[PDB]
């Protein structure tokens, strides 16, 4: 035989991994399930081919390094990585992970979630996020499609290609993503002093979506998204407005007609009132007032699962070997080659 | 239910959260098709924009009006009076490689047009290719049902064509989808030539055995019509139906193939066929087998989760 | 003002309650034009639908995206970096009947296409015909500015082509508008052949003079280039510029004329022209005169009305 | 030869000359022209209706009604031109006083003062009182057929769709340039129409004068109705089951609930008395809609209200017989006969 091919995509992962089956794809990778002939179990394998562009190499290095370092129950791990023995031959990287049964996106398209499952899924998202933030890292791209699930109701966050080390006084500009509907307003307004609070907003959007099986702030353009946000939260108060840098967004916001706040129980008449209370606090326009991940976990909505003694944090802040932003793609390729060497046959530490 | 200016008549089609009825526009007494779509279950935005922009093409179904009552959207389109393509050509009195070439040429040009505009159809079954009337003129053919079609766009929505950037898997997916369109034209070509479908013997075939045939990319090219079918036709189908999309022709490359370009030097001999209802049955079974997937398991109780267990003590 | 994904550059056009700026799409670094329209003063719905449906035509400006901030609408379109047709032609070192005919043929086909779709442009000034690039290639021509264009529709909005069905004055107005489109191509043709405007000698011409020339249907076909310009061209221009729209050619007929069908064999001899700004000034004066209306009187106080006078005391 | 305006011949010489384009509708083209007899410029509308029954109806309805009606706020017909024999008649030219503009063109070029809005509304209602007193429905009131002079005199025109009132009894498929002024019961096809449909149109016109925007636009009736309900709110149970059929009655029931938008939130700067009357004109339930005599007596119009100078028709108007089933050939005979009085040599 030869290399198995999934949907015209060659997956050169044999002979260890065989019997490939398509399970999904994003804007950057194609994911298959495969049989691990060493561990006698089926696994997930994402193929990416990033080396022609700096930003794609960033995604690959960021995801690999962060996931190899992180250890948490609600964060997908990386078990293995496949690539060519020499750097010149390396065109593709294959990331091997635990096979999760589905993701929240697919689930929400096929069924409704019970009020209890919504609560528990939210709990696990926030539990994983607490660990991420404690490592001084921003995920920056939380969405239903990268919350992986098993039917046992275990949830794991994946897809860390856009993740950065927190730094307010310092990665989205023009980078293609499949969906922008989970992004905080300050990102759309380009306020540019982003904090952990952008992740909390995404979680808010995800909670509202679990509650209704609809995105709360869709739109083709940021203009439309922002208008959807204001159409529900109402015009920002003066106090929020002058909490903003720049001026161009401020004045656009000031140029806009007044819009009243729409009561959450009008949007979601049948949602648990405690869920709506937490939703209001996550979907706060002013990022400085938006609830923080540790406070979110302690909110009455999550009381059945809240247990600070079993909500672990990272031992230390995460750091790349150096800031990645200005590294040429050629250099990033070397760094990816080196980070992946440990999974090569015959490798010694 | 949407306008007192039309008389709604019989159902002429049913789709996913949709149904199509023939209707008569009272003021002009002109006939139309109206496709009702449940917007609460199926967002028709993409289909509408694609029909708006590209429906002016002669061989794409034309969108003449849109109604929206809040829950349902209603697409007023031209009425396909001539029935499905195969229902015509497998029943008609004279059919040869010449007519089949004219057919692939008209549909091919239209698919090339869509792909060049960044549109993939993705549901290009023969049953979604209709005649607008009974003339049998290849020019009267229309590609219909863009319910699954997709327009390539940039990161901020900007209309994009594959010619003159988008994320890399998005581009591979567009290529894969273009290949699937071509592969469906290959199925159509095979069926026109052979008088039966390449991967199914009939409606009683199991999804399992159809898929293994498809996966192996094996199909008969001998016996029956094939004995007298031109070699250039055989070459073309083998390339359209090819196992890996890499060695599979683009729409442009189909239109450049000698079987299509040299339609003058093509045999005019009569082509046989299996019984129409059998062919349609095998066709549907083939697409059913292609687009089916094992239903996904139901969620378990929260208490199936080890973490959740730790919390209930 | 509408997207941080674009860099907005210089103003490149100004229209009624509109302004057009060159812009650069950051992600792809590609240049575009964006037309801002104040919708509180001007409903762009008609223009947008026409561009959506028909902008796929190679020689109609393509609509790539639409932003709407509530008060303004932003149309993202191809950038016409070749500039206006006449600015290009009258700045060329060489120009001939053959080039002129290829220009007419390309624009004529596009107008024929529009009319067959039930669209009339209604503002087909030469300055609304641009080149997408610097090549001077006829297929790089684009008809632009559909701000006044109209789509024919039935009583309940159903998309209509002129092929009864609609109220009689509405049909007569379609025919009249079609004639105005063709007459405007006749202006363009006259100007390309003669090197100056048929009814104006320059921007200093009075509106009254231009109009009486237009109303009499008088224009010179002698002196200058006309001595050597093909008789067949002379005949075509006469029929396009005819006084009554009844004896005026349709778009289809223009394209069937000997001077257009024999475009490949027309003379390549140098056509002379007057000064560019003079001719453009004469062109603007012609359209100003055509489209100008005597401002209407202000309302008087209510008490100017005899009935109202009866109601006071 | 005959003068030609925008490609259309206007064979009205030699009495009427120096023709100039002033407008058009869906059915006619209108020019101004010099009357060499009365030495003044007049308006002339050319129609060519004889190929279709419904176009013949429009022509006959407008001609017969306008020749009969006599009112300051209703356009008169002074003269009619057509061919001397019926077989030669293909066109009819209706000659009227030249009005300077109409409300449609006016609202495109300027705002109206609060006082003019009031007075224009007064004149609309004054003319309508006369029409309704004649037992006639106009059925197509809109800004474009309210003619105006800059002296502020207003005249209703365009009577091609007008009918004798008869609730227990011509819109279906009839092309009009705009449907935005039509009452909801027309859109729901309740088919028991009364004088109240005209009051609805006037309310729509009053709203448009107050904002320079149509209040209930939309491509389709579906859209127009959703615009209406989105302002007035969902119809009450009392109003809902005041409607025949069920097909209509069931649809609004299927629709989700909408609250009433207060008129002062829609028109925050409008005179409150204007909004109170607007409310009464734009009621969903035709039976509860204010009637024309009541409208005239409303406080908003108090400065102009004078029943002693708001004249009514002497008698109900009647055509010679119902027109609806008359073939176009017969209608042409009737149009020929109705226009005979304006022919040279005519004796009565
Ligand atoms: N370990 C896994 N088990 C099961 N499914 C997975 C697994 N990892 C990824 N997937 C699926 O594959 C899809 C794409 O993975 P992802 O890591 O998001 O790809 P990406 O293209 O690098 N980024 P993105 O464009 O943000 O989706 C997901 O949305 C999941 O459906
Ligand atoms: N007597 C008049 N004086 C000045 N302008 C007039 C006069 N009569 C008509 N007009 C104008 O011409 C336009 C058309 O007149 P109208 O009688 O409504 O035409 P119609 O086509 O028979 N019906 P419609 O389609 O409802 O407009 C009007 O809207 C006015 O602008
Ligand atoms: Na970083
Ligand atoms: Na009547």
């Amino acid at each position: 035989a030869g290399p198995e091919m999934v949907r015209g995509q060659v997956f050169d992962v044999g002979p260890r991994y065989t019997n490939l089956s398509y399970i999904g794809e994003g804007a950057y990778g194609m994911v298959c399930s495969a049989y691990d002939n060493v561990n006698k179990v089926r696994v997930a394998i994402k193929k990416i081919s990033p080396f022609e562009h700096q930003t794609y190499c960033q995604r690959t290095l960021r995801e690999i390094k962060i996931l190899l370092r992180f250890r948490h129950e609600n964060i997908i791990g990386i078990n293995d990585i496949i690539r060519a023995p020499t750097i010149e031959q390396m065109k593709d990287v294959y990331i091997v992970q635990d096979l999760m049964e589905t993701d929240l996106y697919k689930l929400l398209k096929t069924q409704h979630l019970s009020n209890d499952h919504i609560c528990y899924f939210l709990y696990q998202i926030l539990r994983g996020l607490k660990y991420i933030h404690s490592a001084n890292v921003l995920h920056r791209d939380l969405k239903p499609s990268n919350l992986l699930l098993n039917t046992t109701c275990d949830l794991k966050i994946c897809d860390f290609g856009l993740a950065r080390v927190a730094d307010p006084d310092h990665g989205f500009l023009t980078e293609y993503v499949a969906t922008r509907w989970y992004r905080a307003p300050e990102i759309m307004l380009n306020s540019k002093g982003y904090t952990k609070s952008i992740d909390i907003w995404s979680v808010g959007c995800i909670l509202a979506e679990m509650l209704s099986n609809r995105p709360i702030f869709p739109g083709k353009h940021y203009l439309d998204q922002l208008n959807h946000i204001l159409g529900i939260l109402g015009s920002p108060s003066q106090e929020d407005l002058n909490c903003i840098i720049n001026l161009k967004a401020r004045n656009y916001l000031l140029s806009l007609p007044h819009k009243n706040k729409v009561p959450w129980n009008r949007l979601f008449p049948n949602a648990d009132s405690k869920a709506l209370d937490l939703l209001d606090k996550m979907l706060t326009f002013n990022p400085h007032k938006r609830i923080e991940v540790e406070q979110a976990l302690a909110h009455p909505y999550l009381e059945q699962y809240y247990d600070p003694s079993d909500e672990p944090i990272a031992e230390a802040p995460f750091k790349f070997d150096m800031e990645l932003d200005d590294l040429p793609k050629e250099k990033l390729k070397e760094l990816i080659f080196e980070e992946t060497a440990r999974f090569q046959p015959g490798y010694r530490s | 239910v949407f306008s007192d200016g039309y008389v709604v008549k019989e159902t002429i089609g049913v789709g996913s959260y949709s149904e199509c009825k023939r209707c008569v526009h009272k003021a002009t007494n002109m006939e139309y098709a109206v496709k009702v779509i449940d917007k609460s279950k199926r967002d028709p935005s993409e289909e509408i924009e694609i029909l708006l922009r590209y429906g002016q093409h002669p061989n794409i179904i034309t969108l003449k009006d849109v109604y929206d009552d809040g829950k349902h959207v209603y697409l007023v389109t031209e009425l396909m009076r001539g029935g499905e393509l195969l229902d015509k050509i497998l029943r008609q009195k004279f059919f040869s490689e010449r007519e089949a070439s004219f057919v692939l040429h008209t549909i091919g040009k239209t698919v090339e047009y869509l792909h060049s505009q960044g549109v993939v159809h993705r549901d290009l079954k023969p049953s979604n290719i209709l005649y607008v009337d009974e003339s049998g003129n290849p020019e009267c053919l229309r590609i219909c049902d863009f319910g699954f079609a997709k327009q390539l766009r940039a990161e901020n929505g900007l209309l994009m064509t594959p010619c003159y950037f988008v994320a890399p898997e998005v581009l591979k997916r567009q290529g894969y989808d273009e290949g699937c369109d071509i592969w469906s034209l290959g199925i159509l070509l095979y069926t026109m030539l052979a008088g039966y479908t390449p991967f199914a013997n009939g409606p009683s075939d199991t999804p399992e055995e159809i898929l293994t045939r498809i996966g192996s990319g094996k199909f008969t090219l001998s016996g029956g019509n094939w004995n007298t079918v031109s070699e250039t036709a055989k070459d073309l189908v083998s390339k359209m139906l090819h196992v890996d999309p890499h060695q599979r022709l683009t729409a442009k490359q189909v239109l450049q193939h000698p079987w299509v370009t040299q339609k003058d030097k093509l045999p005019q001999s009569q082509l046989s066929h299996q019984d129409l209802q059998l062919v349609k049955g095998a066709m549907a079974a083939t697409y059913s087998a292609l687009n089916s997937s094992k239903p996904t398991p139901q969620l378990k109780p929260i208490e199936s989760s080890i973490l959740a267990q730790r919390r209930v003590r």
